[PDB]
């Protein structure tokens, strides 16, 4: 809920289920498992787990930071002059792949805003090899930033959090970390009044998730009865240290960021630990929100 | 103990560099094989993956095992996934300086060919390189855990030995015909969010 | 039911006597003589009285009857309520432009590309003997059953796709008779389901003497399904993969058969059939259904069943999105506002369902855990039913894809219960040759690119595929027999420029909404299907290439680069004859060396494709995004004028070889102000250096070259650089 | 061990050298075939591709016992030394031919030399009609030096090719002391002379006392 931690990367590799593609934002499982694994390099896993299983803190996945705030498009929420078909049928193709908005007219967006999406942080693809090997053309996609864009996870400003966040500067946060990707730089700022007021968690109103969520099994039906969202398949392999193996996780289908709702719910830390594996696999999804019009 | 120290350096290109990118088109008279570039600035940048395995192809030629496993990583060997190194790219620090030496663009086009052995017919190439004595930002994050704390100072005589050999090998591609001699400088050792003193190291590197 | 087939045949065979009275010039109407034709071919008295008594004066001679349906099944199916030819669909597309008329021929395999013009305004009376008596051949003894419910719905597409209706008219003049018959049978099935789900019997009053009541009653559904994940399922191929074109052909044909079978499972779950499905394309498909609870709840039931199927073998890598607009008999000229505001209602339901994806039980079953997974089917990253195909661990769908890529070269495709790739709930799909057809077990078989029936009474789908040689030697088939030509392979990815805007708005630009109907849109999309799904095998016939994927608004065709360039030339130069110059296509052709991977190559081809897209309305992008011309500038200036002058100038001389061409390319590419002076020095210094015999050829060529080099436009300069690049690539040793 | 060995040597020109360069269309009266120069300093550079490929095409005649149709068909005395594209263990072939960037310029400007690249004139006279056709080609000046070096790496992959390769490379250096090494050689350009072939083991347990007694 509290102040947000700006992270400018310049070299990112952000998943999207494959290796040849890459997102721009990282769905808040990556930053959570980076704080978790970074705690285990010091033996400090138990302290962050004691913080983690209690609901004082929050999180929020990445969004573009170009001199301030960008937020998701309310997914499926621009609410429905119905003539001049060369415009009002045409602009829906240029207002569906927009997905990131500025705060200073995010309440003018819901009333109807153009929003030419600026080309911040173009996704690149660069080919790479392995010499003297059989198959070597693995195409490393790379999310390359436009010299001002940052990502800014929003959480409770904790010192156990900030030790981890100032170790992740040099740990890397992305796919191909030891190949030199995902190394950000961290500089915490404040929040505007028009964002930190709206970071609710229990307001029974037309509200939008600002991170990839998953409800209580009781709350899931009433979440889906009002939700306009996507799923976007939180998946991938499990990174442990006592395996000599590489096991897949349990295919958690999240409620991806931009998930608008009404009567907001209580998220959870859904264990997707592999079947008969030593330690649990946390896979954070509890949502910090944004009131649409309130 | 918890420690993160980094290896600040400026890399220097004593010859050209060919680190190839995605090919697009021959374009009849255009450059045949380009070097890899940053998409924002169109500047020559050594990617970090090129820096990573090129050290690995040289450390394996000396330290042979378990030390390569702990220094870079592995698919097997449960202890040594994510083998305690994180690199970065090389963003050409001296662009402010290279306008004062006097040069038009920092990428030259070395022309080349292929004389056939019997037919004696050439076959010309336009190999694009990055020009001489360009100094690049190079940083190598070593991370120290409590289990590594026995042989941390031993491994720091391997990364230094890994860059003493990279100044004797090309660190690039098509580098058996030159295109190398890549010499490090300002090879210090600072510390970055970790309370382990680097005064045991800086006289060994610098 | 058994009476449902009779109503379907009786309303569908309307205007079949119009073909007969157009053949022989017979008496008063088609209504009486069509029933005489039906009495002459075979015996079904209910269908006979249906064709007898459909008119207003004729339906009173019937009696309840099946013909009071059959009247109102026709008038709403017609947009409104002799000797002319079929008008163009593109005559009502665009603006007031060159008016064209079709030429009445039948359809045949890889034979005819009947471009409309004004030269076919005269009328053919003898070809009806090649058509109508042709039907009297093939429909001589036609049993009226469900096993042959299929091939008769083939037959009109073979025969009456170029034959119009309402010849003596002035304004509404471009409706072909086959699609009109499909729409008439669809409307008859809609009226029958709406009137037999409410249990009404006497149609003699509520349909006839009060036609305005049902005529202003919202009793129809315009249903659709938008498939989602299509391009992601096609381009699930990655770099360093086995199937270059086998995998990609198999994937984007299996998606086409999935989008066909979603229709073919939606219709027989109701009482309906292929006439109700109007248009199936690239995942999107539009229908005409009836409006009742037995329609809607069964739609949502098979929606959830097929979604459970796609979730069972795909896990959200594909998603069907239904949507049904409730509408009355309003789309007859109100006709502007009658279509658009409620056609979008099913589209807003599509947007509503595609964003509130599943329910609690399905996702609760999804992320319930309960799986220990080490190996992955790295094609689709999945775990289900893993096997070990050719020492790699892939799934069962990604092994049936290889079986489908081995059996795509056949001509028929049956649906079994356990053989082949699954396209539905207890419904798998397996390719099959012609002679293996009647042996195996099936319930629905498709045939690719046929017009006659076949053996197992198949549905005639259309999907243009080709293999001149295989994909690995289009490099080797690029040089000529002399050795002149470069060992390349070019990849063209076309795209029709805003087929979404040409489909959604399209004809509505013309008129006051007089032509904003459904029949024109279905006919136009069937025309796009007939071009991009049949006719590409005619333009690629002699040329050596492989059409990997085609259809809708995309053509991904790999091949050898001379044949690829000539195939794009012939495709647009007969597409603008096919589409009257409207709907310019925006292709992108990239050169790629021998044995470079294809998902590395499809990405660059798509990048050149979108850079050609954003050029203007249309452009070609050739070998790199800085070579971006209009097609109207590319084929006329480069490939017709400049390339032949350049070729003839260097053929009929032997001093100025390739070094001069290379220096001309470099002076065309650098091109500051000073390089025009350097080129004026270069050409003049070579002018007095050529021999005196063939000297004035060089003098007129430098006069003709300094014309476009210093032309101060940059529209005639990159053209000449590309012409010289094409010539150099054509004479590469 | 791992033994990288640096072969310090002085390419001294005599009958001054021209390597080709940008035959992109230069100015009218200017040099038609300019030499390739290092873009920082604009001194002449003899790149390693000329040295390695020229020593490849000249050791073709010396150590290929069979006739070689192409450089893939070099023997296993030269495939391990100059690299090979199709051989199993002879890729990454042990010799990094480093360049040289006109080492002496404080000496060559102490002698009264205006520019280090002369522009020698040339033409052609056809035997019929005797028309002249002039050209200005760039060369490096005569008495230049070039601090050239090799990198031979011994990874304990050979263990028997200690002096089985230096009788090859030293006689290749003798060939280049005789043959032209670069450009229009049969008109008498290039003619490098190799001085002070100083080997020094920059990595490994190794001595040059059995090396420089053959390399002189
Ligand atoms: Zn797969």
């Amino acid at each position: 809920t509290y102040k947000l931690y700006i992270m400018t990367f310049q070299n990112a590799h952000f998943g999207s289920g494959t290796l040849d593609s890459s997102k721009l934002t990282f769905s808040a499982d990556r930053i959570f498992s980076a704080l978790v694994l970074e705690a285990l390099k010091m033996g400090k896993l138990d302290a962050f787990l004691a913080e983690a299983n209690q609901d004082k803190f929050t999180l929020t996945d990445a969004f573009p930071f170009q001199f301030g705030p960008f937020l998701p498009k309310p997914i499926g929420y621009p609410k429905h002059q119905s003539v001049d078909v060369k415009e009002v049928r045409r602009q829906a193709k240029l207002s569906k792949k927009l997905q990131f908005l500025a705060l200073e007219n995010v309440d003018d967006y819901l009333n109807g805003e153009l929003f030419e999406n600026e080309e911040h942080a173009v996704i690149d693809t660069v080919t790479k090899n392995q010499p003297h090997k059989d198959d070597n053309l693995y195409q490393v996609a790379t999310t390359r930033f436009s010299n001002d864009t940052s990502l800014y996870v929003i959480a409770n400003e904790s010192d156990l959090l900030n030790e981890l966040m100032s170790s992740l500067q040099y740990s890397g946060l992305g796919g191909k970390r030891s190949s030199g990707f995902g190394r950000f730089e961290l500089d915490i700022q404040n929040i505007p009044l028009e964002l930190s007021d709206r970071l609710t968690k229990n307001h029974s109103d037309k509200v939008m998730s600002l991170t990839t969520a998953l409800p209580v099994d009781a709350d899931l039906e009433e979440a889906m009865e009002d939700g306009h969202y996507l799923l976007t398949k939180s998946s991938g392999f499990a990174f442990s240290h006592a395996t000599n193996e590489n096991y897949r996780k349990q295919d958690l289908y999240k409620f991806a960021s931009g998930s608008t709702f009404s009567k907001t719910f209580e998220g959870q830390i859904v264990d997707v630990r592999p079947l008969d594996f030593p330690h649990a696999v946390l896979n954070y999804a509890k949502p910090l929100f944004f009131k649409l019009e309130v | 103990t918890f420690a993160k120290i980094k290896f600040s350096a400026q890399i220097r290109l004593e010859t050209g560099l060919h680190i190839g990118g995605s090919d697009a088109f021959a374009a009849i008279g255009a450059i045949n094989s380009p070097v890899i570039k940053d998409p924002i600035t169109n500047l020559p940048i050594i990617p970090g993956s090129s820096l990573k395995g090129k050290m690995r192809t040289l450390l394996a030629k000396v330290y042979n095992s378990d030390i390569l496993s702990r220094l870079f990583g592995n698919s097997k060997d449960k202890r040594f996934k994510m083998g305690r190194l994180i690199f970065r790219d090389a963003f050409l620090s001296n662009a402010d300086e290279l306008d004062s030496l006097g040069v038009r663009s920092y990428t030259e086009v070395k022309f080349e060919n292929t004389i056939d052995r019997i037919t004696a017919e050439a076959n010309p190439r336009q190999i694009e390189r990055a020009i001489r004595n360009s100094t690049f930002d190079f940083e190598l994050i070593y991370e120290i855990t409590d289990e590594n704390e026995n042989q941390v100072e031993e491994d720091f005589k391997v990364i230094r030995d890994g860059l003493k050999l990279l100044e004797l090998d090309y660190l690039g591609g098509s580098g058996s015909r030159g295109y190398g001699k890549v010499a490090f400088e300002n090879l210090k050792a600072t510390t970055v969010f970790g309370n382990y003193d680097v005064k045991t190291l800086n006289e060994l590197l610098t | 039911k058994k009476e449902k087939i009779d109503l379907f045949y009786g309303a569908l065979l309307h205007n079949i006597g119009k073909v007969i009275q157009r053949a022989t010039g017979e008496r008063k109407k088609h209504a009486l003589v069509g029933a005489d034709w039906f009495d002459e071919i075979a015996d079904n008295q209910v269908i006979s009285d249906q064709i007898r008594y459909h008119m207003a004066n004729y339906q009173s001679d019937k009696l309840d009857h099946l013909a009071y349906i059959t009247y109102i099944a026709d008038n709403i199916a017609s947009g409104v309520d002799t000797y002319t030819n079929q008008a163009d669909i593109f005559n009502v597309f665009g603006a007031q432009t060159d008016k064209r008329y079709f030429k009445p021929t039948v359809l045949n395999l890889k034979s005819k590309p009947n471009f409309a013009s004004a030269t076919y305004e005269p009328f053919s009376k003898g070809d009806y003997a090649a058509i109508a008596t042709r039907i009297k051949n093939e429909l001589a003894e036609f049993e009226f059953n469900q096993v042959q419910i299929d091939s008769l719905l083939n037959l009109f597409e073979a025969t009456l796709s170029f034959v119009p209706s309402s010849t003596n008219t002035k304004e509404i003049a471009d409706i072909s008779l086959a699609d009109h018959s499909r729409l008439t049978a669809a409307f008859a099935l809609a009226i029958y389901d709406y009137l037999e789900d409410k249990g009404r019997h006497n149609y003699k009053e509520d349909l006839f003497t009060k036609v305005s009541a049902f005529y202003e009653e919202e009793a129809f559904l315009l249903a659709s399904f938008d498939l989602s994940g299509i391009q992601d399922f096609i381009y699930n191929i990655n770099i360093a993969t086995n199937g270059a074109a086998k995998q990609l052909k198999a994937r984007s044909l299996y998606l086409d058969f999935m989008s066909e079978y979603i229709a073919d499972s939606l219709l027989d779950k109701l009482g309906l059939n292929r006439a109700n499905m109007l248009y199936v394309g690239g995942g999107h498909a539009y229908f005409v259904l009836a409006n009742t609870e037995k329609t809607v709840e069964t739609l949502v039931q098979f929606e959830k069943d097929f979604n459970q199927f796609l979730l069972a073998n795909f896990q959200t890598r594909l998603y069907v999105a239904f949507g049904w607009g409730s509408f009355a008999a309003k789309d007859i000229m109100n006709s502007p506002e009658s279509y658009r505001q409620v056609y979008q209602k099913a589209s807003r339901m599509i947007s509503k369902k595609k964003i509130s994806r599943y329910d609690y039980q399905t996702l609760m079953l999804l992320n319930r855990g309960g799986k220990s997974s080490e190996r992955e089917c790295e094609i689709c990253h999945s775990v289900e039913n893993l096997v070990s195909y050719h020492d790699q661990k892939v799934c069962d769908i990604c092994r049936g894809l290889y079986q489908f890529s081995k059996e795509i070269a056949h001509d028929h495709f049956i649906i079994t219960e356990n053989e082949g790739l699954p396209i539905g709930p207890n419904a798998c799909l397996k390719g099959v040759a012609f002679e293996k057809l009647s042996q195996e077990a099936f319930s629905r078989v498709y045939v690719k690119n046929d017009y006659k029936a076949g053996t197992v009474k198949a549905t005639h789908v259309f999907v243009g595929d080709y293999q001149c040689d295989e994909i690995y030697n289009y490099a080797a088939l690029s040089k000529n027999e002399n050795g002149l030509g470069i060992k390349r392979l070019a990849v063209v990815r076309l795209d029709v420029d805003d087929l979404g805007a040409a489909f959604m708005a399209g004809f509505s630009q013309q008129g006051n909404g007089q032509y904003s109907t459904l029949s024109r849109s279905a006919t136009f999309s069937r025309s796009m299907s007939l071009f991009f799904k049949v006719y590409i095998n005619q333009f690629a016939s002699d040329k050596k290439l492989s059409i990997i994927y085609a259809g809708g608004d995309d053509v991904f065709a790999i091949g050898s680069w001379q044949d690829i360039i000539a195939f794009t030339v012939e495709l647009r130069e007969n597409f603008i004859k096919w589409t009257n110059g409207k709907l310019t296509l925006s292709a992108g052709i990239g050169l790629f060396a021998d044995k470079t991977p294809i998902s590395l190559m499809a990405h660059q081809t798509g990048e050149l494709e979108e850079a050609a897209k954003g050029n203007e309305k249309d452009s070609i992008s050739l070998f790199s995004s800085d070579y971006t011309f209009k097609f109207d500038r590319f084929i006329t200036n480069v490939y017709d004028d400049k390339l032949e002058q350049i070729r003839y100038f260097f053929n009929h001389q032997d001093e100025r070889g390739k070094n001069f061409i290379y220096k001309l390319i470099e002076l065309l590419r650098n091109h500051d102000r000073m390089n025009m002076a350097r080129l004026a020095y270069y050409l003049t210094r070579l002018e007095e250096l050529t021999r005196e015999t063939d000297r004035d050829k060089f003098k007129t060529f430098k006069n003709l070259f300094y014309s476009w080099y210093t032309n101060k436009n940059d529209k005639d300069r990159k053209e000449a650089e590309l012409a010289l690049l094409l010539y150099i690539y054509e004479i590469r040793k």
